[PDB]
RNA sequence: AGUAGUAACAAG
């Protein structure tokens, strides 16, 4: 017998058994080099799917900007970046009628949190580019840069601490001749192209692709207002039914039961229901910024003029925006055994006889976009962080398909949550299943929606996927979506238990994992953690230099279970514990001279995540 | 290496990867019983601390001043 | 409170907008008195009719199987042995802990006294054949030199001879030069970013695997306990977590994900701490026999080039010399990057006879990332996500009868799931058998990890979904059925994992569609 | 007998 | 050589 696990599908439904299809057990598809040739294709996509638009040259930047907007209506099933505004604004206005107040409501929660909003906030980011340095550099440590030479460029409207008054800030800097860098002074034209700055870095850890892909990090001057932009989008998506964000798995599992049973249990014996396991392609390059802004601007109607501007200039500066190259490229000497790494900026006037004939090709179409040698991307939202208004967008299409807005004898509801969608349609017949979809499909395409075919499926309602929540009629997934390593945190003692400990907690709660997996996910946490400290239990033969230390504090003791683990002690950690820290959970079971020595703040190890002050947290030599 | 896990497990390998106050080598004995070292005289590069040996945690919690 | 667009900001702004609105106050009124009126309705009668989402309809006869490239059989790239490994072992009645694995290793070797004049059998096409011959000597004589010395070594870094220089890649890579001093060269292009070389799927992927799956005579894990179970969920968790762990415990898989921690943590020690020596690492697991007595392993040596790793990406060369009875000659394209030599014979006195089988050594130059490394160290979540699998599988089962049917899963003693396939068909396994083959797949899927895995797994998946619709009479419709293979295929290129991962597919597919 | 862990020598 | 795969590592 030849063994195939594939073959358990013929007597296991595959959504009962999907958990059998994912193999992250292994490293991940890391890129090695430079991601400089991936960016390039980024740019030179974004490009293309835009085509057709008007080029303008910026009077500040002076950047070749391509606007596809109201540009020609799609003639193939190619991706359009072609979306047009009287359907966008239409969308937009139509979701306002279906959910009255929506937008007048959002607007006055967003104005509050904007006028809260601390500068503090901003340190809560990822791998940020730093203009103050040129690059890639820790989010508090861009800030606190960006505020001294923001207060050495006579601005400290931050002073306040209000995010707000940061933003002004960001508004008075474009407008000053000279910006120095504490030293080293530069023009108002190099500023704005450090200011309209995307750093490109190719994505490591992605899982499911082949071949790797160019990620995009935004500078210090941008991040402020998208926060405003995104603050104002949840607002929405909160009031949003068909939205799948920014809620939980928890309340994700009931939405899809949601959702079927408006289609199921409305439709007569006479009406067919066909639900589309959807997924749009190119999504970030082919969502133009000026759409952001036109879909703001109609939901900040009747609002305060500086509302309207804080949150307008996010759009403004992604429409506008510079992708920076990155690394570069190296060259290899076959007969001479050289190497030599060519910085990104050289790439703009350098021999094309060197590279080879695709990655020729890639250098000749960015070239005429370099200026400063960092090309511009004025359509595109190259891994823009506008997840939530885009799925305001996506949702407002889905919100088209009540027999109000379609006029037909069939409709359609369904669930969007950024890129990922799925649709359920109705119909009395299969000519009308297919006129509803390709209304909704076409109906995307005006508004640069370009649904995935290679990558989605349709088929009778009843079982579907949707951001990896694989519904069976009725019955969802229910498993572990990426698993951290449940091994030692690396802190000392009392600490990593109470990490390890609440690790697992946490992704029972969230991440949805078994409640027998978590016991073995413990089982492996106390392997490790005992093997790291030495801290084998008191009875055990095992032989380590605590050994001896850990045997005779087990024998003198009394009430065993009373001791830690970390003191050879039983572990008394399971489903039902996994929230009280050990001393806690085992304060009661301690001899009264043990937890006397253990807590005895008098100890010479502490100089003086839920932590419990003992002789344990103690601190590593460095 | 960058990594806190793989250093913690390195460190504990050593005799006496843990830090405290110089007043442990009035408090503690120098050798435990069977003749294992607990904390060493090699003085702290940053603090009036020295070195000592995870042995010591243990051996204070056995053998200790009782404080209600 | 006051916000306005200034001078620079505004020039901005008013160029990114919708085309023929040359102001943004000038867009900002068109968008403040816009009123729908079948904009929409207008711009779908307008556009091309070309524009639309055609239902490829989805039937039983619709599905091709998959294109498996052609070309040469895929080889070996498993950093060890897994089913042609052998092992030198001795008893452990010490209970001891982290002992020195260099004395464990000494005390495996001195068990074995059939050692020959070591002579090349299937050499390495590419490498300097006599130079891993002569690696293999000096590791034979460095390890009696420790035997006559004054103190003893806890590890040894081996001397940097010529083979070892060789072997590791000492000064093979070419210098770091300014452009400035090297821009005008006749042969200065960009590094070779091609295709990786397309290979065909050999019939040896499948038999390694096979041999995953299998039961061992030793228990090859050991987990620590956990506190009593009170509430009700926890009795249920501690049933299903002790059933499994009872038909993993012994299961090959395991042997392999201990042998990879056992390896990576001390090669990645070694990467760090020994950056310039060349020090010798040999390879060893310990398990608890039938009887219940600890038993330690040697399966070969495995000596470390010079690790400077500062990325993550960066590799460290290393050299696999690894025990072995298998007769490298049977399927010598497997061994294309191994030397294989014959280092001795055994003796084996059977029931049936007197047994004389010849001991090889698979030699071979092979490297590591940290993140290569670091995966390796953590690969027992292989035990977690095979749980889960099973978990999950009950979960759902359970539901629709709104019933726990776990002790019924594992309790049911009748051969039920489809598992295997044999020339006479589709062959079911028990719950048991289950078990072990998910946790062999979650291994191999560690030890033979690749984008082209990653990417086949993630679109077979849909392809997979689309068929059970068809199964569940759910009249299914693709968009771009062949767009989707395209894909699939895309990622079927070299890896042998992934090649037997697409001819189950296949293998399924046929029995499927029936 | 085991191809993987075979016993060579006698007791 | 070898890892690796669309660009790197084979120390600086
Ligand atoms: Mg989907």
């Amino acid at each position: 017998m030849d063994v195939n696990p594939t073959l358990l599908f013929l007597k296991v439904p595959v959504q009962n058994a999907i958990s059998t299809t994912f193999p992250y057990t292994g490293d991940p598809p890391y890129s090695h080099g430079t991601g400089t040739g991936y960016t390039m294709d980024t740019v030179n996509r974004t490009h293309k799917y835009s085509e057709k638009g008007k080029w303008t040259t910026n009077t500040e930047t002076g950047a070749p900007q391509l606007n596809p907007i109201d540009g020609p209506l799609p003639e193939d099933n190619e991706p359009s970046g072609y979306a047009q505004t009287d359907c966008v604004l239409e969308a937009m206005a139509f979701l306002e009628e279906s959910h009255p107040g929506i937008f007048e409501n959002s607007c006055l929660e967003t104005m509050e949190i904007v006028q809260q909003t601390r500068v503090d906030k901003l340190t809560q980011g990822r791998q940020t580019y730093d203009w103050t340095l040129n690059r890639n550099q820790p989010a508090a440590t861009a800030l606190a840069n960006t505020i001294e030479v923001f207060r050495s460029n006579g601005l400290t409207a931050n002073e306040s601490g209000r995010l707000i008054d940061f933003l002004k800030d960001v508004m008075d800097s474009m407008d000053k001749e000279e910006m120095e860098i504490t030293k080293q002074r530069l023009n108002k034209r190099s500023y704005l192209i450090r200011a309209l700055t995307l750093n490109t870095m190719t994505k490591d850890a992605e899982r499911g692709k082949l071949k790797r892909r160019a990620i995009a990090t935004p500078g210090m001057q941008i991040r402020g207002f998208v926060y405003f932009v995104e603050a104002l989008a949840r607002s929405i998506c909160e009031k949003l039914e068909q939205s799948g964000l920014p809620v939980g798995g928890n309340e994700k599992k009931a939405k899809l039961a949601n959702v079927v049973r408006k289609m199921m249990t409305n439709s007569q014996d006479t009406e067919l229901s066909f639900t589309i396991t959807g997924d749009n392609t190119k999504w970030n390059e082919n969502q133009n910024p000026r759409m952001f802004l036109a879909m703001i601007t109609y939901i900040t109607r009747n609002q305060p003029e500086w509302f309207r501007n804080v949150l307008s200039i996010a759009p403004i500066m992604f429409s506008n925006k510079m992708a920076r190259l990155g690394k570069g490229y190296m060259f290899e000497s076959k007969s001479m055994k050289l190497r030599t790494q060519v910085p990104a900026e050289m790439l703009a006037n350098i021999d094309l006889k060197y590279f080879n004939k695709s990655t020729r090709e890639k250098i000749e179409k960015i070239r005429p976009l370099l200026i400063d040698g960092t090309a511009s991307l004025s359509p595109g939202m190259m891994m823009g962080m506008f997840n939530m208004l885009s799925t305001v967008l996506g949702v407002s299409i889905l919100n088209l398909g009540q027999k109000k807005y379609t006029k037909t004898t069939y409709w359609w509801d369904g669930l969007q949550s950024s890129d990922d969608f799925a649709l359920i349609v109705n119909a009395p017949n299969h000519e009308g299943i297919q006129a509803g979809v390709d209304r909704f499909y076409r109906t995307c395409k005006l508004v640069g929606i370009n649904m995935s075919k290679k990558k989605s499926y349709i088929n009778r309602t009843g079982t579907f996927e949707f951001t990896s929540f694989f519904y069976r009629y009725g019955f969802v997934a229910n498993f572990s979506m990426e698993l951290p390593s449940f091994g030692v945190s690396g802190i000392n003692e009392s600490a990593d238990m109470s990490v390890g400990v609440t690790v697992i907690k946490n992704n029972m709660i969230n991440n949805d994992l078994g409640p027998a997996t978590a016991q073995m996910a413990l089982q492996l946490f106390i392997k490790d953690y005992r093997y790291t400290y030495r801290c084998h239990r008191g009875d055990t033969q095992i032989q380590t230099r605590r050994a001896f230390e850990l045997k005779k504090l087990w024998e003198q003791t009394r009430s065993k279970a009373g001791l830690l683990v970390s003191d050879g002690g039983p572990n008394l950690y399971n489903i039902r514990n996994l929230h009280i820290p050990e001393v806690c959970l085992k304060w009661e079971l301690m001899d009264e001279d043990y937890q006397g020595r253990l807590c005895n703040p008098m100890n010479p190890f502490v100089s003086h995540y839920d932590a419990v002050a003992t002789t344990h947290s103690w601190i590593p030599k460095r | 290496e960058k990594n806190p896990a793989l250093r913690m497990k390195w460190m504990m390998a050593m005799k006496y990867p843990i830090t405290a106050d110089k007043r442990i080598m009035e408090m503690i004995p120098e050798r435990n019983e069977q003749g294992q070292t607990l904390w060493s005289k090699t003085n702290d590069a940053g603090s009036d601390r020295v070195m000592v040996s995870p042995l010591a945690v243990t051996w204070w919690n056995r053998n200790g001043p009782t404080t209600s | 409170e006051r916000f306005e667009i200034t001078g620079t900001m505004r020039r901005l702004a008013d160029q990114s907008l919708p085309p023929n609105f040359s102001s943004l106050e000038n867009f900002r009124a068109y968008v403040d008195g816009f009123e729908p009126n079948g904009c929409i309705e207008g711009k779908l009668s307008q556009m091309s009719k070309e524009v639309n989402a055609r239902i490829e309809p989805f039937l039983r006869t619709t599905p091709r199987p998959l294109r498996l490239p052609d070309g040469p059989p895929c080889s070996q790239r498993s950093k060890f042995l897994l089913m042609d490994a052998l092992k030198l072992s001795i008893e452990d009645p010490s209970h001891e802990g982290e002992g020195i694995p260099l004395y464990d290793a000494i005390k495996c070797m001195k068990t074995f006294f059939g050692w020959k004049e070591p002579n090349i059998i299937k050499p390495h096409e590419k490498g300097i054949n006599p130079n891993y011959l002569l690696t293999w000597k000096q590791v034979l004589a460095e390890l009696q030199d420790i035997e006559n010395e004054e103190k003893i070594p806890r590890t040894k870094n081996m001397k940097k001879t010529s083979q070892l220089k060789w072997a590791l890649g000492e000064n093979m890579a070419p210098e770091k030069v300014d452009f400035e001093d090297c821009k005008d060269v006749n042969d200065l292009k960009q590094y070779d970013s091609d295709e990786p070389e397309p290979r065909s799927l050999a019939c040896w992927i499948q038999s390694e695997f096979n041999k995953a799956c299998e039961l061992t005579d030793s228990s090859w894990v050991e987990l620590d306990e956990i506190g009593e179970d009170v509430a009700p969920i926890e009795h249920i968790a501690s049933m299903r977590r002790n059933y499994f762990t009872a038909e993993v415990s012994h299961c090959r898989a395991t042997e392999y994900i201990m042998k990879g921690v056992y390896i990576n943590t001390a090669l990645l020690n070694a990467s760090c701490a020994a950056m310039d020596d060349f020090q010798l690492i040999p390879m060893i697991s310990k398990c608890r026999t039938k009887e219940g007595r600890r038993k330690t392993n040697l399966y070969g040596f495995i000596i470390k080039g010079r690790s400077h790793l500062r990325n993550d990406t960066d590799v460290v060369n290393f050299v696999s010399m690894e025990f072995s009875l298998t007769d490298p000659r049977l399927e010598p394209h497997k061994w294309e990057k191994y030397c294989v030599l014959e280092i001795g014979d055994m003796l084996l006195r059977t029931a049936v006879g007197q047994v004389s089988r010849p001991m090889f050594l698979y030699v071979r130059t092979n490297g590591t990332s940290k993140i290569k490394m670091k995966w390796g160290m953590e690969m027992r979540r292989c035990l977690l996500q095979s749980l889960q699998q099973i978990e999950s599988m009950i979960e759902a089962e359970s539901s629709v009868k709104e019933k726990d049917l776990t002790k019924e899963f594992f309790e049911n003693k009748s051969e039920t799931w489809p598992i295997g396939e044999s020339p006479k068909g589709v062959e079911e396994g028990s719950i048991g058998k289950v078990c072990r083959t998910l946790l062999a797949k979650s291994v191999f899927n560690s030890l033979y990890a690749s984008p082209q895995l990653e990417g086949f797994s993630a679109e077979s998946r849909k392809l997979l979904l689309i068929v059970q619709a068809l199964r569940d009479n759910l009249e299914p419709g693709t968009f771009d059925l062949e767009g989707l293979y395209e894909a699939i295929e895309e990622c079927l290129i070299n890896d042998p994992w992934v090649l037997l991962n697409a001819s189950w597919f296949n293998s399924f597919l046929t029995h499927a569609l029936r | 007998y085991s191809p993987t862990s075979p016993s060579y020598s006698p007791t």
